[PDB]
RNA sequence: CGGAGAGGGAACCCACU
């Protein structure tokens, strides 16, 4: 759908935000380049959830509607519950 | 088995009253004599003898193993 | 719909009131054969080297 | 790791957890965590699953962590209570004759792991400096916390008479800007009760913070104990000796009637109930005596209850025992049923061959004058076996048929979910609902409210 | 109720008996559960009781309903009437060790090359 | 902002305990000092058994922990010796350890006892609690042989204190009392009538407690300290007095370091 | 009946019954009649008289035993069919004199109602001062205490044999114990209990023990196991017991087995441990490969005894039993004579533990929340009893029914050496020193350690022994197997909505698999990776098709389906 | 070998009818105390199917008294079938009525 | 190599090599046991 | 087979440090002590003589967990006045303390040996 | 010769029957063990005993929901032949 | 010589939560 129409809720689920923070910390486990300068911390979790509070995860969600169709709501781009 | 050589609780040597306490029940002494004959002030001393059950006799009656 | 699992532990449970309620005491024994699999990064190769 | 106790009945019988390395060779769960899994350490065992992949180890950790699971979808209510030594030592604590030293205050306060190193002004500042148990709670209670809750012993008439707000008895527990006030701590304030003050703290500050709440809680509580010291003793199960008299003399009265009651029957004098025929109507007047009788002996067992008394400190603070227990330990087991009705005629018209044939009375059909103290006599002692294997088997029986019922509910429902739609549907799409729970919230951030403008 | 009242009150005459056995105790349980219980129950019309003999009779996928009370019949049915299953259900992503669709697995997760640009490796 | 001055007098001194007061001291100084004696003081016992030969019907490491629990007499060298941790020397030396050696075999048809006495330590003055009992008493049983039966075992004694083993525990009953009256009322009798009197206790049997005084402070700690044989009851206590002091000079030494290494 | 009394020609276990309102009258002699011994009383007397008590006092000497006491017509055997038209009196004095008059017309009274009882529901004190279901799990835990089960338990080769170093019989004990021999061979030890809570970890109905009693030798107890095997079984596949030679054999576990000896056998007095070889057997191969049996993981004990015989059929076997001794460790099953189960929570030494005015400091300390809803008084007269008996010397009587003896009496006799007379005690803090405020409920109760140890149910598993027909982790403690992630588990992590932990679980922890499968039939295809040659027979493509991963459990299930002609086609479109 | 597999085995009756024989009888002695021997020797069982929801034959009856200990009976699904025995309870073995 | 027994009857050390059938040379009795081994077994008293 | 060895009580690893000194940030002139291999026995004491001294603002003790074996001790003092050198004057009056009990405890038992 | 019937210890025929407790230690057999078992493999069997109807006896009972209303039954025995329980039921209707 | 570990299964019984 186009960016017009978006008919879901803009808070990020706590499904979404599990999901999210464990595929984004494992591409830093796989040494993908960070978007956030990190002050020495080792752990990619800990990592990916600095991330996610500086809305800067390079990620977006495609949720599937019922009907078929999708949305692309960009992680900077919707409310984190937490 | 046999008697333990201190009583659990206190610590105080209990093993080498067994005999003797034995020795005192071969007597007019009751258990209560006996027990403070044999210098048991607490009954957690008390209870080692008291309540023991002597089975190395009853496992001593078995041919050993060996000769 | 259910099957048996790796990385899985069972033993008898014990109360302990000096931790907190997301913290689960486990022996060393089992935590010494289950393991976890980290992947090397540069921020942690030294550590996992030493390991 | 995810941790579960194995007959998982709902979504917090699994659990995430983080791993503490221990000495010796057993699974160490804290004790509110205890309530969830349903697990009793009398020889429990739990099993331990380790989430491999670090995206699932992430899932656990942002969904089925025990900080965020302790309030339940399923009733609105916290699912972890401050429980079975806690709870009771919480309600001796916070009791309003409870006050610590200076020494004891420090010692309390190093327990505290949201303490900011600050020691308040004790209550009492001269003749010598004395705090108070609810003084203490109060840094325990974290951030500005606003609740209001009950204590079990208030009384009715308090509310309505004077000394409302100013409790004789420290009940009408009061937390005001995170800071307890006055009242009295037990179960229907900390327990897992709906709008309790545990419940408050997760709804107002975060699940982290809750669980430092929990934690602090149970250290401090549980090492003041180590001061305070909680039993039970067969001391704590006898009475006046007044008491004594007036059970017996209620049990005379009650076996005198239930005699005459007898001799009505049997004389024909007795008029059987509309809707009702004669033998059920004076089974109906048996037990509404034997009921009426075990209920003032039971009553007059908690009058003569002493302030001090370790069944008491127990009931009240709700962490063990209800208030039966105590009256069928001192003054009156009760009777005995098997199906709900008095024990069978097992034999020729008669119970035991020590009975006479035809015989109605109390003694004869399973009621017990005895009490768990005076010992039962052989005839009440099979009548409280024969009693107790129904209530064993039934234990047994039932399991089979409820975890049957269980698997074929989810098995109806497994794929019923909410879409991005915020419809329900199942898995081939059709609607459900068109809003989950015809309103579209979530089950666990609901409360109780009143709604002022009705009646 | 069904056959004198109709299917809407039997769904509010069985959310009242369905509660009532919960409320006996004392006990609460959220009016989410009992709405979605009874409305899973009458959602087609007809009483669907919860056996094998209400929950395979609707058209949910073989693969479903091959979990329960069944696995032989269902399946040989499910190959003489040459019967499709869309593998949208839950029990059926999990036999074949796929995302079943029920939160971390409803959605899809893309890269967002713009957001890319942004940040840099360290050391 | 200074130590106070306790002062001890001796009720009653005997081979087999020692009961005494202290006086202007610390409930927690009390405490530790009672705890040493049950923990911190070192003694002599067997740690290392070596069996050649058990043919009775107790098992090896049965008979093994029956000898630990056997008190040996260490009066002075117990100070002198070392713990085996710290010995520089190989397995066992007489240094750090006492050799015990025992060989009994019953030969006729009337059933043997194997008593400590059967013992036979390397060093004379570190043995068993058959020492002297003059001024007919038994001695410590270790089990009883059938006629064919024997052991055959060597063991050794090392240095230890209560808080590894419980055959380290020199001590057998620490009484520890303070205020007999209920005059702080640290506890609380629902029903003082029914508590019987202290031995301590100053009261007539009128007067059931001693009246509240909210001014007061936990002294006048009585002890009672029963030793199992190994240590006399009256070196005890300056063993764990030495013990506890030492403990805390190290503490000490261990914090002077590390401020002066840290500024 | 009077024939029946004398032993004329009617036998005792012969019953006579009267129906009376219905006339019939019937006489059963067959085999099964389930009877037990009841007194005979005429008008209001019993027939059981001061001669036959005071010449059956003298027995061993006068020889007048039960045969002669029925033979007298004093008892007879009452089944329940005779026990429908009789009139019994609970006890003769209580229930045969002048007063209201209730019966007096009785026909038999009970020698003792405790008799109403088994085996081990007879080594209860005070049964009736506890709720039913306490005796129950009594009866149920009292087979599963350790204690010596048999004196000639070291020339008894027997797997799973469980003896306790310092069995004692109860201080306080029923007047039936002394015919159940349980103070010849008991299991448990008289430990002194506090029942208040210490520091919160006994409070889930768990316990604290001392840690100096467990290593004075309180509760210490050793592990019996025994292994047996036999050499045979072929025409050239002969059994034989030897060390095994690498060089030689050709299978062969990374153990050690220079722990043989040439026979292949270890000598007894060896330590021994998990993976460790115990038996070298090897068979002939048509050079050799062993059948060698290891100690079960995990063991870690001691060689006892080995023996060599032969079996019924003349060839060598060999039983090894070795010892394991168990020390009372945390998590370690422990209950008392009245359901009162739970685990060791955490051991203190005896500084740490809390004492009373002397240097007593209890063995066991358990939660004051486990009585009020469990209601065993019957723990707590034990408890007071057992402290009443061990000061006065003698062993405590706890007879069910006796009736002499109520916590009234046992308080006064209390009271008279120097203790609380309902028990309790004022404890100091074990940490601090200061007496705790509340005073302290304790006195010897007769505790029981329980087989369950925590050693023995302790497990774990990483990526280990696999099933042969599905490649899935194996199932049990011994074969090192993993946990059952059930379908209750499986509804748990959908209602968490944890759909990629639900797929690592039953997926990648359980059993990865891949499968090749064509595009245009959902049939499984051929693979040959090595030359990478995809070939779907029944199609001819050999160019598209496709690779999905699966798991092993669903692959053989579309095999099975396919077998039984069904045909699930599975299009990756 | 009839009476030897039949008791080592439990399967009571012919080794063909192995399903149709009812098994459980002729257990392997519980060895672990003398009063689990004890009470493994003197044991009664009721040959009713277990996992039945009809509760009537587990209920301990009125006419157990003195012959079938009240107390004491396993916790599982076997609760009430299989009973122990009292103390002085006694089985006739049977003789002619000739 | 020797790998002495003793016979269960009659407690007699008999020789015995491998691969014989389990007889004492006295008696007739067919229950034997090993021995007790002569390596250093070291037991703490704890 | 999880059973620490019972040495672990009071025997510092390779490495491990008796005493460990942190700052505490949240109130001025505090300090956490944590000691290694220590228990009540000199926790209790350390604590109770220094809460005798009156520039003692804030002393307590901790075990963090009896299995393991650790001891924490907070101290707070006043102003000019310094949490380490509190605790090292509480130590050396706890020393002078039990070396004057020594010394009057071994005169009283020569004065009843025959007095 | 039929055969080897197993035989139960401390029975009429066993080899421990009247033994002394003397003897019995001398055959290292425990004098306190009870007997009642058979050993076989060398293993201990106990034969549970089995509960049943009793035989020969008339019942009268009433089944709920059957075309009849109450059922008499007599399982039959004869003294211990090689013929089952023959069970007889006499039946009345429940109209 | 390559460290080889994968070590049947079915049935019944007892027991644990
Ligand atoms: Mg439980």
């Amino acid at each position: 759908q186009a960016n017009q129409k978006r008919i879901t809720t803009p808070y990020m689920t706590k499904y979404e935000r599990a999901r999210v923070l464990g595929t984004r910390a494992l591409q830093i486990a796989m040494c993908a380049p960070v978007m956030v300068e990190l002050e020495g911390e080792t752990d990619p979790l800990l990592i990916a959830m600095k991330e996610l509070k500086a809305r800067k995860i390079p990620i977006i969600i495609r949720r599937y509607l019922p009907d078929g169709s999708y949305e692309d709501w960009g992680v900077d781009e919707l409310i984190i519950s937490d | 088995m046999i008697i333990p050589v201190r009583c659990f609780t206190c610590g105080k040597i209990v093993g080498n009253k067994w005999e003797a306490y034995l020795g005192l029940l071969q007597a007019e002494y009751t258990e209560g004599d006996a027990l403070d004959a044999l210098g048991l002030k607490r009954y957690c001393c008390r209870r080692m003898l008291l309540a023991h059950v002597d089975l190395i006799e009853k496992l001593l009656n078995y041919a050993p193993l060996e000769k | 719909m259910g099957k048996r699992v790796d990385f899985s532990a069972r033993t008898v449970i014990t109360p302990d009131p000096n931790l907190s309620i997301d913290q689960v005491g486990v022996p060393r024994s089992i935590a010494a054969n289950m393991t976890f699999a980290e992947i090397v990064t540069p921020f942690n190769i030294d550590r996992l080297q030493e390991l | 790791v995810i941790f579960n106790r194995q007959p998982t009945l709902h979504k917090m019988s699994m659990m995430g957890h983080r791993v503490r390395i221990l000495p010796w060779s057993t699974f160490r769960l804290n004790l509110s965590v205890t309530t969830p899994y349903n697990a009793d350490f009398d020889g429990d065992e739990m099993n331990l699953h380790l989430p491999q992949s670090l995206e699932t180890r992430a899932e656990i950790q942002e969904l089925a962590m025990v900080p965020r699971m302790i309030v339940t979808p399923q009733s609105n209510r916290p699912v972890m209570g401050i429980v079975q030594d806690t709870l009771t030592a919480v309600r001796k604590f916070t009791k309003r004759d409870v006050f610590l030293e200076r020494g004891e205050v420090m010692n309390l306060l190093m327990f505290l792991s949201t303490w900011d190193g600050k020691v308040p002004q004790p209550a009492i500042l001269k003749p010598r400096p004395l705090w108070t148990g609810k003084q203490i709670f109060s840094l325990i209670i974290p951030g500005h916390i606003n609740c209001i809750r009950t204590h079990s012993t208030h009384p009715d008439d308090e509310d309505s008479g004077p000394y409302k707000h100013i409790s004789p008895g420290d009940t009408k527990v009061v937390v005001e800007n995170g800071e307890l006030i006055m009242g009295i701590l037990c179960k229907k304030s900390l327990g897992t009760s709906a709008g309790s003050l545990v419940h408050i703290s997760y709804l107002e500050m975060g699940h982290d913070i809750t669980r430092l709440f929990y934690s602090n809680i149970q250290t401090v509580i549980n090492n003041w104990l180590l001061i305070e010291g909680h039993t039970i003793g067969i001391g704590d199960s006898i009475a006046d000796s007044k008491t004594y008299q007036d059970i017996q003399n209620t049990i005379k009265k009650a076996k005198q009637d239930v005699i005459e009651v007898i001799e009505k029957a049997h004389n024909n004098e007795l008029e059987p109930t509309p809707g009702n025929t004669l033998r059920q109507t004076f089974e109906n007047q048996v037990n509404r005596i034997l009921n009426d009788a075990r209920d003032k002996t039971g009553s007059s067992a908690q009058k003569s209850l002493s302030e001090y008394n370790n069944f008491k400190s127990m009931v009240v603070s709700g962490a063990k025992g209800s208030k039966i227990n105590i009256s069928q330990v001192i003054a009156v087991v009760g009777q005995q049923n098997v199906e709900g009705k008095r024990i069978p005629f097992g034999f020729k018209h008669r119970t035991l061959p020590h009975f006479i044939k035809d015989d109605y009375g109390p003694e004869s059909r399973g009621f017990v004058e005895n009490s768990y103290l005076a010992g039962l006599t052989p005839t009440e002692f099979f009548f409280h076996a024969m009693g107790g294997r129904e209530g064993l088997i039934d234990t047994a029986v039932k399991t089979a048929e409820t975890g049957y019922i269980q698997r074929r509910l989810i098995k109806s429902m497994e794929s019923v979910m909410v879409k991005y739609d915020a419809t329900v549907r199942n898995s081939i799409n059709q609607v459900v609902q068109l809003r989950y729970g015809e309103d579209g919230l979530a089950g666990e951030s609901v409360e109780f409210q009143n709604l002022a403008t009705l009646k | 109720i069904f056959t004198v009242l109709g299917i809407e009150a039997v769904r509010k005459a069985l959310e009242r008996e369905l509660y009532h056995v919960i409320s006996f105790d004392g006990s609460y349980v959220n009016y989410r559960h009992l709405a979605l219980l009874c409305d899973t129950m009458t959602c087609r019309g007809h009483l669907m009781a919860i056996t094998r003999h209400g929950v395979n009779r609707q058209d949910t996928g073989p693969l479903m309903k091959c979990s329960f009370e069944e696995t032989v019949d269902v399946l040989m049915e499910a190959a003489a009437h040459g019967e499709s299953d869309p593998m949208k259900g839950v029990s059926e992503n999990i036999m074949l060790g796929q995302l079943a669709p029920a939160g971390t697995g409803c959605f899809d997760l893309l890269l967002d090359a713009e957001k890319c640009k942004y940040g840099m490796e360290i050391p | 902002p200074y130590a106070n001055q306790p002062t001890v007098r001796i009720t009653e001194l005997t081979d087999e305990n020692v009961k005494f007061i202290i006086e202007n001291t610390d409930l927690a100084v009390a405490n530790s000092i009672r705890r040493v004696f049950i923990a911190e003081v070192p003694i002599i016992a067997i740690d290392w058994v070596q069996i050649d030969a058990n043919s009775s019907v107790l098992h090896d490491e049965f008979i093994a922990h029956r000898l630990g629990l056997i008190p040996l007499t260490s009066d002075d060298i117990v100070d002198k010796l070392q713990y085996s941790r710290d010995c520089t020397c190989e397995e066992f030396c007489p240094e750090c350890s006492v050799e015990f050696t025992l060989d009994v075999r019953c030969n006729e048809d009337q059933t043997r006892h194997v008593t400590s006495r059967d013992l036979i330590s390397n060093s004379p003055r570190v043995i068993p609690v058959t020492s002297r009992n003059r001024d007919e008493q038994d001695d410590i049983l270790i089990v009883k042989l059938r006629k064919g039966q024997e052991l055959r075992l060597r063991a050794y004694a090392k240095k230890g204190f209560g808080k590894e083993h419980a055959k380290w525990n020199p001590t057998a009953g620490v009484a520890f009392e303070y205020d007999p009256d209920n005059a702080l009322r640290h506890t609380v009798y629902p029903k003082p009538e029914e508590w019987p009197k202290s031995e301590y206790s100053e009261l007539d049997e009128d007067e059931s407690q001693a009246p509240y005084d909210p001014n007061g402070k936990p002294e006048r700690f009585y002890y009672n300290v029963e030793s199992c044989g190994s240590l006399r009851p009256e070196t005890i206590v300056l063993s764990a007095l030495s013990g506890l002091k030492k403990k805390l000079s190290d503490l000490q030494t261990q914090l002077s370091h590390e401020i002066q290494s840290d500024v | 009946r009077k024939l029946r009394r004398q032993m004329d020609i009617i036998v005792s276990e012969v019953s006579m019954i009267r129906d009376i309102r219905e006339r019939e009258i019937r006489i059963y002699t067959d085999a099964g009649r389930i009877c037990r011994p009841l007194l005979i009383v005429e008008k209001q007397k019993l027939l059981l008289k001061k001669r036959h008590i005071d010449q059956l006092k003298e027995r061993e000497y006068n020889n007048y035993s039960w045969q002669d006491l029925v033979a007298s017509g004093v008892v007879e055997y009452i089944d329940t069919l005779e026990e429908e038209t009789v009139m019994l009196a609970m006890t003769p004095d209580d229930l045969q004199e002048k007063e209201v008059a209730y019966c007096s017309t009785y026909t038999h009274c009970e020698i003792h109602p405790s008799m109403i009882l088994g085996v081990c529901a007879s080594i209860i004190p005070f049964p009736d001062h506890n709720q039913s279901p306490r005796n129950t799990y009594q009866s149920a835990m009292g087979k599963q205490a350790m204690g010596v089960y048999i004196t000639n338990f070291h020339v008894r080769m027997d797997t799973l044999a469980h003896v306790l170093y310092y069995p004692q019989k109860p201080l306080v004990t029923t007047r039936s114990m002394e015919y159940l021999r349980f103070r010849e061979l008991p299991a448990g030890i008289n430990s002194i209990v506090a029942i208040a809570s210490y520091t919160g970890y006994n409070q889930e109905d768990s316990v604290i023990m001392n840690r100096s009693a467990v290593d004075r030798g309180f509760f210490r107890s050793v592990f019996y196991r025994s292994y047996k095997e036999q050499e045979s079984k072929g025409f050239d596949q002969e059994e034989v017991f030897e060390k095994p030679t690498r060089e030689t054999c050709q299978g062969m576990r990374h153990a050690i087995y220079d722990k043989l000896d040439d026979d292949g056998l270890i000598a007894p007095g060896v330590r021994v441990s998990g993976d460790d070889v115990i038996i070298g057997k090897t068979v002939t191969l048509p050079t050799k490969r062993d059948c060698s049996t290891f100690l079960r993981t995990s063991e870690t004990g001691i060689v006892d005894q080995v023996m060599v015989t032969l079996n019924q059929e003349g060839y060598k076997f060999c039983k090894i039993r070795v010892r394991s001794v168990r020390i009372p460790q945390i998590g370690d099953k422990f209950a008392s004579r009245h359901g009162q189960k739970g685990t060791c929570g955490i051991q203190y030494r005896q500084e740490d533990m809390p004492f009373t005015c002397e240097g007593i400091t209890p063995d066991i300390i358990i939660n004051p929340h486990a009585i009020p809803s469990r209601m065993t008084i019957g723990h707590l007269i034990e408890c007071l009893q057992g402290k009443v008996s061990a000061n006065k010397g003698e062993i405590g009587d706890a007879t069910p029914f006796n009736d002499a003896v109520n916590v009234q009496k046992i308080s006064n006799l209390l009271s008279d050496y120097g203790y609380h007379l309902r028990g309790n005690e004022v404890l100091y803090n074990g940490f601090t020193g200061r007496k705790i405020t509340s005073q302290i409920f304790i006195g010897p109760t007769y505790y029981q350690r329980l087989k369950h140890m925590v050693d023995d149910k302790i497990h774990s598993r990483a990526r280990g022994p696999i099933q042969i027909l599905n490649r899935q982790p194996m199932e049990g403690r011994s074969r090192d197997g993993g946990l059952r992630f059930g379908e209750m588990e499986r509804d748990c992590q959908i209602a968490h909505g944890a759909a990629q932990f639900l797929r690592e679980r039953l997926f990648e922890a359980s059993d990865p698999y891949q499968v090749h499968v064509c595009n245009l039939c959902g049939i499984m295809a051929i693979a040959n990776t090595r030359t990478h040659t995809y070939e779907c027979r029944g199609c001819r493509n050999k160019t598209q098709i496709s690779l999905v991963r699966m798991p092993y459990a669903c692959k053989l299930l579309f095999q099975e389906l396919m077998s039984m002609s069904i045909a699930p086609r599975m299009m990756s479109v | 070998d009839g009476l030897k597999y039949s008791l080592a085995t439990g399967n009571w009756g012919d080794q063909k009818k192995a399903h149709q024989a009812r098994a459980g009888v002729s257990q392997v002695l519980n060895r672990l105390t003398f009063a689990s021997t004890l009470s493994h020797l003197r044991r009664l069982n009721s040959p009713i199917g277990r996992d039945g929801k009809l509760a009537k034959p587990r209920q301990l009856h009125n006419t157990l008294w003195g012959m079938v200990c009240p107390a004491e009976t396993p916790e599982g699904h076997a609760v009430g079938l299989v009973k122990n025995l009292a103390l002085m309870a006694y089985i006739s073995v049977g003789s002619q009525p000739s | 190599q020797p790998m002495i027994y003793i016979c269960g009857e009659c407690h007699t050390e008999n020789e015995i090599k491998s691969r014989d059938p389990i007889r004492c040379r006295e008696c007739g009795y067919r229950i034997m046991y090993k021995k007790r081994t002569k390596r250093l077994v070291v037991f703490d008293a704890r | 087979m999880n059973a620490p060895p019972a040495f672990e009580s009071f025997l510092l690893f390779e490495g491990e440090k008796k005493i460990t000194i942190n700052k505490d940030t949240k109130v001025p002139n505090a300090c956490l002590f944590t000691i290694n291999k220590e228990d009540h026995t000199l926790g209790n004491i350390i604590k109770s003589q220094l809460l005798k001294d009156p520039q003692v603002l804030f002393a307590g003790y901790k075990v963090p967990h009896p299995l393991e074996h650790k001891i924490i001790i907070r101290v707070q003092t006043t102003p000019d006045y310094s949490p380490q050198e509190a605790f090292t004057n509480a130590i050396t009056d706890l020393i002078s303390e039990l070396s004057l009990l020594e010394e009057r405890f071994r005169v009283a038992i020569k004065d009843k040996q025959e007095g | 010769f039929i055969g080897k019937i197993p035989i139960m210890l401390r029975s009429t025929y066993c080899l421990l029957n009247g033994l002394t407790d003397r003897d019995l230690c001398e055959l290292n057999e425990c004098p306190l063990d009870p007997g009642g078992y058979f050993i076989i493999n060398g293993s201990e069997k106990v034969l549970i005993a089995q509960e049943k109807m009793a035989t020969n006896t008339v019942y009268v009972f009433a089944k709920k929901d059957s075309k009849y209303a109450y059922t008499g039954e007599c399982r039959s025995c004869l003294e211990n032949s090689s013929r089952p329980t023959s069970t007889i039921w006499v039946s009345m209707l429940a109209r």
